[PDB]
């Protein structure tokens, strides 16, 4: 089995040579440290430029180090960190959305809607497992958040891959003649559905707490005409659209602090958080020792050397240690040209 | 499930756990990638032990 | 040298330096009601299932009465009648359905 | 884009286009296996890259760069089997 | 947070904090309840 890492990336950074005649020299660079870190990942986007994504901002200054002293020695460009994001769905699809296969007979038609609270994070722990029993899943499913039985039955698979956390339903109303050529449709339509569920409509990132459960697939004719490369554009397209019309927002992934200060470094501590989007859940006295434990969650966009911020301004005491914890959504609308910030 | 820069960063050491059965240097062994399976055969390499 | 501001030395300008804070910069539903028409018929569904669960459940008594008949395996109450059962309760829900249609 | 015209080409001939959950060592692109049907046998992996397809030798090593091979040779190797 | 990064040096990232208080007067006992130790109560715990 792959390894179970005890935390995501969530920790962007853009680099590339500082002169392009060097850069297969970066290339290899990349590659080795992609060997040695293990949640490092080496990405390469459409703009040619090369990301890598870390846990946090010592993560990536060790990796920094060792790509430009260990493996490449060349002299790098590095954009300013940023976090990695994620698109959910705040509300059910507004109308149901419908694709048509390029033989257009085929009609597959999608809505979508919200999860409710304790299910992503149940998929994530191990609560559920595709590899059960459905009786399992269902009974789970029913006792833990009153869901109903057939819905409870007609979980398909999760996205993307295992541990996703997307639900792939299905209610066709029964009463359907073909389930042996729906049945043949499924196996290949998972696939669909896996590949628009790692790769966002919104942004090229993975959608989030939001099952996409199919209303209606037609298709009148025999097996010579079902090709699965012929029906996967479909279902991408069809997910795509309900998830559009479904109002999407995004996640963006949040830490969790532990600042180990005296007394009198609280205030600073406080202001600091106040100011860089983040608060307070629990602010208690350490038992046995003389600091105050202080714990708190704030953005990984807005925690650019909070670190140093805070030794610093506490000469010297009060240092933090950073986890991440969880995913939560961009307080913004992000399908809203009425909106024209300006750049500063 | 880990990978060592030797004393100069040009190779990597593969550290690794022997489960069953019995290595010599030389041998002959194939490596199996991370999402090798019964429909992905082909991230299967063929490769000796130095 | 801090924060962007600043020369890199002060050799080779008449001044020494010294920057300073401005101390004057001023800091300022849903159309397509047919996504719920066909949630209810699911739900429908749901209890059409429910009740085939009753049925079956109705069948391990039968099944208990028949062997206790004998003393005096698994059985099947009705193989198609609940289905003529289920028809009568299909014409139930849909005089439901006219009536709340009637309602609203 | 070309994807999507290897994609509708893949429908029109009734193949498969699976992507495998890799990315090349050298390109870093995503790489793609196609099948012809539930037969796993003949299968041609493939990733893309300036409007492109490439693909490797069964049997060879990675290190070797992958040789570029068009529609018509897909399915010349396709129909014959 | 720089490129062009050349010639920089790097530091002790953090050291154990020193908790060690000096005696205010010597007629206290050299181990002595220091009253800025918070307690130890922590009934706050699910054990076994």
């Amino acid at each position: 089995r792959p390894i179970a890492h005890m935390s995501e990336s969530v920790f962007k950074v853009a680099v590339e040579p500082h002169n392009p005649s060097e850069l297969p020299k970066l290339l290899d660079g990349l590659r080795k440290t992609n060997k040695s870190y293990p949640l490092s990942i080496t990405k390469v986007e459409e703009s040619g430029e090369h990301t890598i994504f870390g846990t946090g901002e010592m993560y990536m200054d060790c990796l920094l180090y060792d790509l430009r002293t260990l493996y490449s020695e060349i002299e790098i460009r590095v954009s300013d960190p940023v976090a990695r994001f994620c698109e959910t769905a705040v509300d059910t699809s507004s109308i149901k959305c419908f694709s048509d296969t390029p033989n257009k007979k085929n009609r597959i038609t999608m809505v979508v809607e919200p999860l409710e609270k304790g299910i992503s994070n149940d998929i994530e722990n191990g609560k559920v497992n595709i590899n059960w029993p459905q009786k399992r899943i269902s009974e789970f499913f029913q006792k833990n958040y009153d869901w109903d039985l057939l819905a409870s039955r007609s979980i398909w698979a999760f996205g993307p891959d295992d541990r996703g956390t997307n639900i792939l339903r299905d209610d066709t109303l029964s009463t359907d003649v073909d389930k042996n050529v729906l049945n043949s449709v499924k196996e290949y339509i998972k696939q669909g559905f896996q590949w628009g569920t790692r790769e966002g409509p919104l942004c090229d990132e993975t959608i989030r707490n939001v099952n996409f459960r199919l209303m209606d697939v037609v298709l009148a004719p025999e097996q010579i005409y079902r090709g699965g490369g012929q029906i996967i554009p479909t279902a991408r397209r069809v997910c795509y659209s309900s998830f559009l019309t479904a109002s999407p927002r995004l996640m963006e992934p949040v830490y969790m602090v532990e600042v180990h200060a005296p007394a009198d470094s609280l205030p600073i501590i406080y202001d600091l958080l106040t100011r860089r989007r983040g608060h307070v859940l629990q602010d208690i006295p350490r038992p046995g020792s003389p600091l105050y434990l202080v714990r708190a969650l704030i953005p990984v966009i807005d925690s650019c050397g909070f670190e140093t911020d805070l030794r610093v301004h506490t000469q010297g005491q009060a240092m933090c240690q950073m986890v991440f914890d969880h995913w939560q959504v961009v307080p913004g609308d992000p399908l809203d040209k009425s909106i024209k910030p300006k750049p500063l | 499930t880990k990978l060592y820069n030797t004393v100069d960063a040009n190779n990597f050491y593969a550290f690794a756990r022997v489960y069953s059965g019995q290595v010599k240097k030389g041998q002959k062994v194939k490596v199996l990638g991370e999402n090798y399976s019964l429909e992905d055969e082909e991230d299967m390499v063929v490769a000796h032990i130095a | 040298s801090y924060n962007g501001i600043g020369l890199p030395t002060p050799r080779g300008s008449g001044t020494n330096g010294y920057v300073m804070r401005n101390l004057s910069h001023v800091k300022k539903v849903q159309d397509p009601s047919i996504s719920e028409h066909e949630c209810r018929r699911q739900i429908e569904s749901k209890l059409l299932l429910y009740r085939e669960q009753l049925l079956e459940e109705v069948s391990s008594q039968h099944s208990t009465d028949a062997a206790a008949s004998d003393s005096n395996s698994k059985t099947k109450s009705l193989d198609e009648a609940d289905v003529e059962i289920l028809v009568q309760k299909y014409r139930e829900q849909l005089l439901k359905e006219l009536q709340l249609q009637k309602s609203t | 884009s070309f994807r999507e015209l290897v994609e509708e080409f893949c429908a029109e001939n009734s193949l498969l286009f699976v992507p495998l959950r890799r990315s090349h060592l050298s390109t870093g692109s995503a790489l793609f296996r196609i099948s012809t049907q539930a037969s796993k046998a003949r299968g041609i992996t493939v990733y893309l890259r300036n409007d492109i397809i490439w693909k490797k030798s069964p049997g060879a090593s990675e290190d070797t760069p992958y040789d570029p091979i068009g529609f018509n040779e897909i399915l010349l190797m396709f129909n014959n089997n | 947070y720089n490129s062009r990064a050349r010639s920089v040096a790097l530091s002790e990232y953090h050291q154990p904090s020193n908790v060690f208080v000096p005696p205010e007067d010597p007629d206290l006992p050299a181990f002595f309840w220091d009253p800025i130790i918070n307690p130890i109560t922590s009934r706050q715990l699910t054990l076994h």
